[PDB]
């Protein structure tokens, strides 16, 4: 589940770390 | 006014109090040790294992290490582990483990927590929210929902609960069920529902249902400062970036990628084409609930700055011009795909979720007339062989009415004031 068109995800990023 | 020590730490308070005023002084170093030093000697103290955990914590923020931690994330574990642990310990430290395993991106690891202290504290509502969270952030959407109808069955007037069962139920296409959901959570003022993502989706379930009301809600959000503006409505953004609709090439700064796609779309065209005709199920439906009705399917052959090597098997000429421009093929926020539409297709009113690229279309194959497409007030139509640019974290919508479908290639690029530091760091989109 990504967000390439809209704001569909409830978080469109995976971040990990400092 | 929270009480963490238990019988046997109240005996030991005065060595437990000067190893947490070094901490509280940002000795770390010192009172990491001054703490190990309890636990060895007071191996089953719930405090000296906290205290230890926490000066790890503590840790990691000044050394900026993830593996510092990790440690502290097995530490609070262990203090959960030990006999006789106070409630509000043993709280306070499982909610830090799965906060901290979240920061770290252990998404999987900090629902195990969560479940574990929904079990161990059945009646707080709070827990139970925030393993709805722990849910949507696998991408579990089912059994988020689950836990917001428990939490509301219990407690009807939660706003935290409110807002993300609406969000929930937009998601799913329950747009008229999602209002009164967003609506009453954002209303309620409750600690999180002050958040862009339920604005966002709140006004553009309003417009798909007609309601006038819809930007009240956007303009509400601007000013609370979640929106750029009532049209630039993206959340994933760095501030200050050049905003406008629409795009010269010029002021992209980006002319030979531009000068590249023009003079060369016809080869861009009959790939596009070949794939059309003898590899159709390399284009993939639009699966993100963007249509009123219709068809639409693209053919992806960059996402997030990664090559897709199988589609490109497709495109060969196409993927090899492409190469040459980093600025599109590492624009890891966007993507390059062929975009096929067909008549009788409307996509919805929609924002972007990043204001940190553009957007390019080059025209393929463009019917002579049914081919709209709206960036914020300003209509404008594809030709074959040119390109238009528009930063589609404004508001943007499109029609096919023609009697044929339109095809059009699509190539993201880095907004061109993004400095290079900014274009390698960025999280990918
Ligand atoms: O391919 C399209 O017609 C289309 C529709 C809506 N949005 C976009 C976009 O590039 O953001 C493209
Ligand atoms: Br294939
Ligand atoms: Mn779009």
């Amino acid at each position: 589940g990504k967000c390439k068109d809209g704001l569909g995800e409830y978080t469109c990023t995976s971040l990990e770390g400092f | 006014k929270p009480k963490l020590l238990n019988k046997f730490d109240k005996t030991i308070k005065a060595e437990l109090d000067a190893a947490e005023k070094l901490r509280k002084r940002g000795k770390i170093e010192e009172a990491v040790n001054a703490f190990k030093e309890l636990v060895r000697k007071y191996p089953q103290s719930p405090r000296a294992r906290y205290g230890k955990a926490q000066c790890e914590d503590d840790l990691a923020e000044k050394r900026r290490s993830n593996e510092v931690l990790r440690g502290a994330i097995e530490t609070y574990q262990e203090v959960a582990s030990l006999p006789d642990v106070p409630a509000d310990l043993l709280k306070l430290s499982l909610k830090r483990r799965s906060d901290r395993q979240q920061f770290l991106g252990h998404m999987r690891g900090s629902l195990l927590t969560l479940q574990r202290l929904v079990q161990l504290f059945p009646n707080d509502t709070s827990l139970k929210n925030d393993l709805g969270v722990g849910y949507l952030l696998i991408g579990d959407n089912d059994n988020a929902k689950k836990v917001y109808e428990e939490v509301l069955s219990v407690t009807p007037n939660d706003g935290f609960a409110k807002v993300h069962y609406g969000f929930i139920l937009k998601a799913q296409n329950k747009i008229a069920e999602s209002i009164p959901y967003l609506k009453e959570g954002i209303e309620s003022g409750d600690p999180g529902t002050d958040d862009g993502r339920f604005y966002f989706h709140l006004g553009d379930a309003m417009q798909r249902v007609g309601n006038k009301e819809a930007y009240k809600w956007y303009e509400l959000g601007h000013k609370r400062g979640h929106f750029a503006s009532v049209w630039q409505r993206s959340l994933y953004n760095v501030n200050g970036l050049k905003a406008q609709p629409w795009w010269t090439p010029k002021e992209t700064g980006y002319t030979e990628l531009v000068k590249s796609l023009e003079r060369n779309w016809k080869l861009i065209r009959d790939e596009g084409l070949a794939v059309m005709d003898k590899a159709k199920g390399l284009f993939l439906p639009e699966d993100e609930n963007l249509r009123e009705k219709g068809d639409w399917s693209q053919f992806t052959l960059w996402q997030q700055g990664r090559r897709n090597e199988n589609a490109c098997k497709g495109a060969p000429k196409t993927c090899t011009l492409l190469e040459k421009f980093p600025e599109t093929t590492g624009c890891r926020r966007g993507q390059i795909k062929y975009s096929i539409m067909h008549p009788g297709t409307h996509v919805w009113p929609h924002t972007g979720p990043t204001n940190c690229r553009l957007r390019m279309h080059l025209g393929l194959v463009i019917p002579k007339e049914g081919c709209k497409i709206r960036c914020a007030n300003e209509t404008k139509t594809w030709e074959e062989g040119k390109v238009l640019i528009f930063d589609d974290s404004f508001e943007h919508e499109v029609w096919q009415d023609a009697s044929s479908f339109r095809l059009i290639f699509i190539v993201d690029v880095w907004h061109p004031e993004l400095t290079p530091q900014q274009r390698r760091s960025l999280p990918a989109i």
